[PDB]
């Protein structure tokens, strides 16, 4: 018998790990402040890190990376991409972003810069999508020229699931979801949960999305596409692993990460964010929670939906 | 230091007679009183429980009439013991806790106490004191409570250790046994630091039921507890760490001052074959194998004492101690943190490779006090019997306020079981 | 490399990648707790004394 | 030259001196009698070895030692053992009862009888000292005298010797050899009643020693002699710098000046390496300086990324240049996540002593050409304060065993007092640490 705790009430993801693992007939969940666990399925802010691995006699394993919120946070995110030099001020695929010591007098030098010379900007951390820099956290570049989708002339955000397990092999699940607008763009600039027109839920999956892509651009969705993202993936990854890496330590940690892409009207692809604690469309949850339980716990605690980003 | 050993009443002092037989054995002495061993482990803290080229029990031997004193002595390590340490009266307590508290025992006790004073007064340092009785009885269970009181009295800062043994309809000499059984565990909760709490109901059904005994006498049960006394005391009396004094022992195992109260049990009891540590271990946190007819599964465990006795791997005694835990965690309290210690002599029991003896502080232990409180209620409630001891000065009143003190140890019990 | 000194059992240096109660109390304290230690004690000899009168009574 | 003075408290403490000893003997090239053949100034002098070591007319080099514990059965071992012709009977001090494992027993009940002779036994030695710099405090946080009696012998010091430093050397509690269930008791209340009396603190976590000594040396189930071993030798480099020639923490006062510039937060962390087993290919300065970076080398389990830096010092023992030195921390600084706080520089002192390690005949340690201690002040330490604090709160809460502290004349209140200022420690970590 393996032993787990619960500390996330709310994680939709978790909750579904848990209904699993108590399914195997081989886990027990013991009570919150129970010690005495393998698992830790852990709460989202101060996760005691510091009292794992110091159970003797116990292989303690944890679903969050200490650090990993360097990637996770808006601000945090932006200066790690311009200190690292691995993904540096020049990086090709993350907009030009600013933290707001605040890069106040540099963004506006990069503002006036263009203006003399598209001046479109977004603030957030609540956001502002202006023109003008007095209007205007972090401040980044708004992608003016996205690839809208036909029919409808919709924008519309890329969803991929990455988990990185406890030797951080990076696994991409292949199944990710757009999610849409179904207003006509310039509620039509921010693509977040005609409402359902197009799509059930606004979303879209990948093989309806490859479809199009081959109906109407003669391209993949591989081709075109997750070639980028799977570089982002990776060189984001990458570049904290030897910050936040669990092997040589007396415990363990994997994470699932939600990351979210915009792709412009020449597919390129840019990254917009990391999130530490996604949920799942409502479709995949099955699917990506039993990979979870494969690949995350039972490699470690013995009883492929995913593409293994290799490094 | 030392221990001062005092047995008293007729089970104390058959089980009291085992204990040296089976500890002198273990440390090399013969009934003369002459060491005869072989390993320097065997002497090096004998003094705990031996004056000194012979070797004495520190024991003193109490009783209220002659008769088990006289088959102690005709025993078979009989002579070993200090024939002043001899102290016994004629006229018996009949079953009663009034007659060796308050009139018989009263008495006999200053003769006790002399004897007491001398023997510690040739300690260079006394922890304390461990008495082996009866709470069924008269003499053990009511005179031995009263001794205790005055020990503490003379001796208010050492360490007072029982082995008592409590009664069972099952296994049962007279009806008025809950009686004295409920007046004594009166006393016990306020005077005792540490008590094992052997039952005869559980030593009668390891008998019958694994050992295949078809028809137990009191000879195997005291079988049993000597097994088991000489388990529980092996850290008082040999080289270590852990629990090595009673003084340690009780800041390790008693959490709150009332709840003392330990379920002892050994392994193995089975009807040549090794045993390996996987079973020792299995065997002792087993119902089956404790010896106070209580369920561990009904209750949690505050605390734990493990001792494994012979050869055997160190490295996995301690994964299988931690098994246990991690696969049994709601069992133990999680809020008194790494709550089981585990020591390891070296020496075994005689006719045993390997041995191992557990002290559980359990919650569970709340059912023997509930059966010994519903056995006293169902007399009296009809004060039933009652003129045994009325007729030597008690009052109904003590009777009430007894029953109310273990229905509160009960209680006491409930209430960590659920915290 | 700053403050480098060397002699015949070693070396040192220094390296820079980057810059920027009294008696009486005491005494007190342990004669209170020995005082609180008289006192359940006394407390204690009492609870003997009236069970000792118990005795004589019964 | 300036005198130190040694205290070993409770069996810990007293284990680990033993321990100690033996390995200065070894070093130094004095033998179990006492003589030291390679001193040409009999019966005098003022060495680098004479801050630890007076000389008799006679040739015996004395350890300037005290060992206090409050039951007798272990210091009679050091009495009757290999080193015994090296004490006199004044430096050994026994009481016949212990601790029990409860702080208040050792710090009230026992201490206020035997504080008073331990303190003449110091002054005895402290009479013999041109320039006595202070003591080193080696005791267990667990035990009830390593606990309750070296807090009372800290402030008492403070008192008589206010102008001397002192350091300690401190076995905090591990579940995997502990004896007791209240040792977060007994840690929370002499850290509390200690903390205003330490300059600078060496805390080993039993988990971490044991471990290391399981994964490196090979043993399956560690003794203490195993772990002292090991601590000794830890222990050795970071005092060797008042033994021998030198220019870094060449006494008690510059640990604090090199490693601790916030008094309260005064707990530098001890890294190791190598350690190789005796029954089992030379590792590089590279590979021992880039293994003080890692946790499983470290006497505190613990993760120095998630924490900030306050100071940091590098100790050689053995063949070491500065220029290997200093191209392995270039090459360590660009691959780990070495974050200092602002108001502190970015940088190692280092020391080197050419003679390696020592280790005692037929040990467990394999001899090394090179050894490296790191010492560093990271806020990542508090972790283990952390462990301890929530260990603490789950019994108090029910006030387990709190009986036996307030039944030896403790007031209950003396725990919340220092709870609270644990949590406030806690605080300061993390406010140093953001
Ligand atoms: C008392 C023994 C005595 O009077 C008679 C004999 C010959 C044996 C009694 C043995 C006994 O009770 O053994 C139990 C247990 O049954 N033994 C085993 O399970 C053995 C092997 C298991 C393998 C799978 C153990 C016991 C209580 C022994 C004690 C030790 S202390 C001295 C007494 C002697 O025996
Ligand atoms: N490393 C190491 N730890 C030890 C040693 N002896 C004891 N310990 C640890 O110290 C703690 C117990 O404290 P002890 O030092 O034995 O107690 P004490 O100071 O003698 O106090 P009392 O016996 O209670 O009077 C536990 O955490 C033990 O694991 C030793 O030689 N080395
Ligand atoms: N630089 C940019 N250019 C264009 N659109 C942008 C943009 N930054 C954000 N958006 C739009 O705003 C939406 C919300 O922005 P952001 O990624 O900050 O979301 P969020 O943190 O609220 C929820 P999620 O965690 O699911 O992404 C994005 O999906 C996208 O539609
Ligand atoms: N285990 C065991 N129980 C005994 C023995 N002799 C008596 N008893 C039990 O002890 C109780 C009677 O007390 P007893 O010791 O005979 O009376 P006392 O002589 O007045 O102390 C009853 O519960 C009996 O079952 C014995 O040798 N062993
Ligand atoms: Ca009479
Ligand atoms: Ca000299
Ligand atoms: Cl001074
Ligand atoms: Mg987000
Ligand atoms: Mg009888
Ligand atoms: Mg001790």
């Amino acid at each position: 018998m393996y032993t787990f705790v619960v500390r996330d009430e709310n994680s939709s993801v978790y909750a579904e790990v848990s209904r699993l693992l108590l399914a195997t007939g081989q886990w027990k969940r013991l009570r919150k402040d129970n010690p005495r666990f393998n698992l830790m399925l852990g709460e989202r802010n101060r996760l005691p890190f510091g009292r794992l691995g110091h159970e003797p006699g116990l292989v303690q394993l944890v679903n969050y990376y200490r650090g990993a919120d360097k990637l996770c946070r808006k601000a945090s995110l932006v200066k790690l991409i311009k200190t690292s030099p691995e993904l540096s001020e020049s990086c090709t695929w993350f907009p030009e972003s600013y933290v707001i010591t605040d890069e106040r007098e540099v963004f506006l030098a990069a503002y006036n810069r263009r203006r003399e010379g598209g001046n479109v900007w977004i603030a957030k951390s609540g956001i502002l999508i202006s023109s003008e820099a007095s209007e205007l956290h972090v401040i980044q570049k708004y992608l003016e020229k996205p690839l809208l989708l036909e029919p409808g002339h919709r924008k519309f955000d890329i969803r991929s699931w990455v988990l990185v397990d406890h030797l951080y092999n990076i696994y991409l699940y292949r199944e990710g979801v757009l999610r849409t607008s179904s207003e006509p763009y310039n509620t039509c600039h921010l693509t977040n949960h005609n409402y359902g027109r197009y799509e059930e839920g606004n979303e879209m999956f990948f093989e309806e999305f490859n479809q199009y892509l081959m109906d109407a651009l003669n391209t993949t969705l591989e081709n075109s596409i997750l070639l980028q993202i799977k570089h982002i993936i990776r060189s984001c990854l990458m570049c904290i692993e030897p910050a936040i890496s669990t092997k040589h330590l007396h415990y363990q940690s994997f994470q699932l990460f939600g990351f979210d892409f915009m792709v412009d009207e020449e597919l390129k692809v840019w990254l917009i964010e990391v999130n530490g604690a996604p949920a799942c469309a409502q479709k995949l949850y099955a699917e990506l929670c039993q990979g979870i339980v494969d690949v995350a716990i039972s490699s470690v605690f013995p009883l492929s939906i995913f593409i293994k980003l290799h490094h | 230091r030392e221990i001062v050993h005092i047995q008293a009443g007729q089970c104390g002092n058959q089980i009291g007679a085992k204990f040296w037989e089976v500890i002198s054995d273990e440390h090399g002495i013969d009934p003369t009183g002459s060491y005869h061993g072989d390993s320097d482990l065997q002497l090096e803290r004998i003094n705990v429980y031996y004056n000194e080229n012979k070797y004495v029990p520190r024991a003193i031997l109490v009783d209220l009439e002659p008769g088990t004193m006289d088959s102690v002595r005709s025993g078979p390590f009989g002579q070993i013991f200090r024939p002043d340490n001899f102290v016994f009266g004629q006229s018996g307590a009949g079953n009663n806790w009034a007659k060796g508290h308050y009139t018989e025992g009263a008495e006999l006790v200053d003769s006790v106490l002399d004897v007491v004073r001398k023997e510690s007064e040739s300690c260079d340092c006394l922890q304390g004191f461990q008495l082996t009785h009866s709470l069924g009885g008269g003499t053990g269970s009511g005179m031995g409570t009263l001794l205790i009181s005055k020990i503490r009295e003379e001796y208010p800062d050492r360490i007072m250790n029982t082995f008592s043994v409590m009664p069972s309809p099952k296994v049962s000499d007279t009806v008025v046994e809950p009686y004295n059984a409920t007046l004594s565990v009166h006393q016990l909760v306020e005077n005792t630091d540490e008590t094992y709490c052997i039952d005869n109901e559980a030593l009668y059904d390891i008998c019958f039921r694994t050992l295949k005994l078809t028809t137990p006498t009191y000879g195997d049960l005291n079988h049993l507890v000597s097994a088991t006394m000489s388990g529980v005391t092996t850290c008082l009396r040999f080289p270590g760490q852990l629990n090595a004094d009673l003084r340690k022992l009780a800041v390790n195992m008693v959490p709150f001052p009332r709840l003392h109260f330990f379920m002892p049990g050994f392994a193995p009891l089975t009807s040549y074959r090794a045993l390996t540590v996987p079973e020792l271990t299995q065997q002792m946190f087993d119902s089956k194998n404790m010896m106070a007819a209580c369920d561990p599964r009904h209750g949690r465990y505050l605390t734990v004492a493990a001792i494994f006795r012979g050869r055997m791997s160190m490295k996995e005694v301690d994964e299988q101690m931690l098994n246990v835990q991690n696969k049994n965690s709601s069992y133990f309290v999680e809020w008194i943190p790494n709550n089981v210690k585990t020591a390891v002599c070296d020496i075994p029991p005689r006719g045993l490779k390997m041995s191992a003896t557990f002290i559980g502080n359990s919650t569970a232990i709340q059912e023997l006090f509930k059966r010994i409180s519903e056995q006293f209620t169902a007399m009296f409630r009809r004060k039933a019997f009652l003129h045994w001891y009325t007729g030597e000065g008690m009052d109904e009143m003590e009777f009430t306020e007894a029953e109310s003190n273990m229905n509160d140890l009960v209680s006491e019990y409930q209430q960590y079981q659920d915290a | 490399v700053i403050e480098l000194n060397k002699c015949t059992s070693g070396q040192s240096f220094e390296v820079i990648l980057k810059p920027p109660p009294s008696l009486e109390e005491i005494q007190k304290k342990l004669e209170a707790a020995e005082e609180r230690r008289k006192y359940q004690e006394a407390e204690l000899l009492k609870h003997l004394a009236e069970k000792r009168e118990h005795e004589r009574e019964v | 030259m300036r005198e130190c003075i040694s205290i070993h408290v409770g069996q810990a403490g007293v284990q680990i001196g033993n321990a100690c000893w033996e390995l200065y003997c070894l070093e130094h090239g004095i033998q179990p009698d006492g003589q030291m053949p390679s001193d040409k100034t009999i019966g005098g002098g003022d060495d680098s070895f004479n801050t630890f070591f007076s000389e008799t007319g006679a040739g015996k080099h004395v350890p300037r030692a005290v060992f206090v514990d409050l039951e007798p059965t272990v210091i009679d071992e050091v009495r009757t053992g290999t080193y015994r012709q090296l004490f006199h009977p004044e430096q050994l001090i026994t009481g016949k009862e212990d601790a029990a494992n409860n702080y208040a027993r050792g710090h009230y009940t026992i201490g206020k009888e035997i504080i008073d002779l331990v303190l003449d036994r110091i002054r005895k030695l402290a009479d013999q000292c041109t320039g006595l710099q202070g003591f080193l405090v080696f005791h267990s946080f667990g035990g009830g005298t390593g606990s309750g009696f070296t807090s009372l012998l800290m402030e008492r010091l403070s008192v008589d010797y206010g102008k001397k430093s002192k350091l300690e050397f401190s076995i905090y509690p591990a579940p995997q050899v502990s004896t007791a269930v209240v040792e977060p008791y007994n840690s929370i209340l002499t850290t509390h009643t200690t903390l205003e009396h330490s300059d600078c603190a060496f805390m080993v976590d039993n988990e971490a020693i044991y471990d290391i000594c399981r994964r490196n040396l090979d043993i399956e189930r560690p003794t203490y002699t195993n772990l002292n071993r090991l601590i000794s030798q830890i222990v050795s480099s970071i005092t060797a710098s008042l033994r021998f020639d030198g220019a870094l923490n060449v006494d008690l006062t510059e640990f604090q000046t090199n490693l601790v510039p916030y008094p309260r937060i005064h707990f530098p962390l001890a890294t190791y390496a190598p350690v190789i087993s005796a029954e089992k290919e030379q590792l590089s300065v590279a590979e021992i300086t880039n293994a003080c970076f890692e946790p499983a080398n470290q006497m505190v389990k613990c993760d120095p990324r998630h924490g900030k830096y306050m100071a940091c010092c590098l100790l050689y023992r053995g063949d070491v240049v500065p220029k290997d030195v200093n191209a392995a921390i270039a090459t360590i600084k660009t691959k780990r996540s070495i974050q200092f706080v602002d108001w502190c520089p970015t940088g190692f002192k280092v020391g080197i002593n050419y003679q390696p390690p020592t280790v005692v005949p037929g040990g467990d340690l394999a001899k090394v050409q090179r050894a490296v201690c790191m010492l560093s002040n990271t806020t990542a330490i508090a972790e283990a304060w952390a462990r301890l604090d929530h260990k603490f709160d789950l019994m108090y809460a029910k006030r387990a065993f709190v009986h036996w502290y307030v039944g030896e004349g403790m007031e209950e209140g003396e725990f919340s007092e220092a709870r609270e200022d644990m949590a406030a420690l806690e605080k300061d970590y993390e406010e140093v640490g953001v």
